């Protein structure tokens, strides 16, 4: 949804052929037509909002620890992770525990709902599957 | 040494490298100095002028009075104002 916005049709298209494979737990799925939609257009509406939202929240020592950290810490890890970022000891300019602290509580509020888009219900709690997987037992009702 | 001339912060007091707390007070511990050193100045010297004009005053209304006259008696009413004040 998120890459349908002003792209070409072609490159949907060439899109789609990279995120319809999902081979989760050795077994290889497929996304049936994903096509624009109004409920689609609210998801992406609260996900700009809460993007925008945690943008200018986020303090500069979480939007800097990743540069602390690189600088000197060395991980296969931290090498995948810096790629997707972007290029551009010194002591920090204004630091409180109050302020940071209602800060990071409205930020894991913001973070909550971007997650409560993806995470639908948990409705099923396996305890014990049946050994030719075909039938398990649960709770949470 | 001239207390009428101001200099605030002459060089470079903020400094990057500590904390902006403590430059902050070292810029407001100099403005303090600055401030308790033009007073201290000030009294020192108008209390120096006070004391000769004082002393002139004792010893000018010691030597005129030697000698009784008019001329004397108006002099010595117009320095029996005192001069402890500016005003």
């Amino acid at each position: 949804g998120l890459f349908s916005l002003d792209r070409s049709y072609e490159e949907v298209k060439a899109a789609v052929q990279q995120l319809q494979t999902i081979t989760f737990r050795d077994a290889t799925f497929t996304i049936p037509d994903p096509v624009i939609d109004q409920h689609l257009l609210i998801d992406m509406k609260t996900a700009c909002l809460s993007m925008s939202m945690v943008a200018n929240l986020a303090s500069e020592l979480t939007m800097t620890y990743v540069r602390k950290l690189a600088l000197e810490d060395s991980s296969m890890l931290l090498v995948k992770c810096q790629e997707l970022l972007m290029r551009l000891p010194a002591r920090p300019q204004h630091v409180s525990p109050d302020d940071e602290i209602a800060r990071l509580s409205a930020l894991f509020v913001m973070l909550r709902q971007l997650d409560d888009l993806i995470r639908e219900q948990v409705v099923f709690t396996v305890c014990d599957v049946s050994p030719d997987n075909k039938s398990a037992t649960c709770i949470f009702k | 040494r001239n207390m009428f001339c101001v200099k605030p912060l002459d060089l470079n007091l903020d400094r990057h490298a500590n904390t902006a707390l403590v430059n902050a007070v070292n810029k407001l511990v100099y403005t303090g100095r600055l401030i308790m050193n033009v007073r201290r100045s000030w009294e020192e010297l108008e209390r120096k002028c006070l004391a000769r004009i004082q002393e002139r005053c004792k010893l000018l209304v010691k030597e005129l009075r030697m000698c009784l006259s008019f001329d004397s008696n108006y002099c010595r009413n117009i320095l029996k104002h005192a001069v402890e004040n500016g005003d």
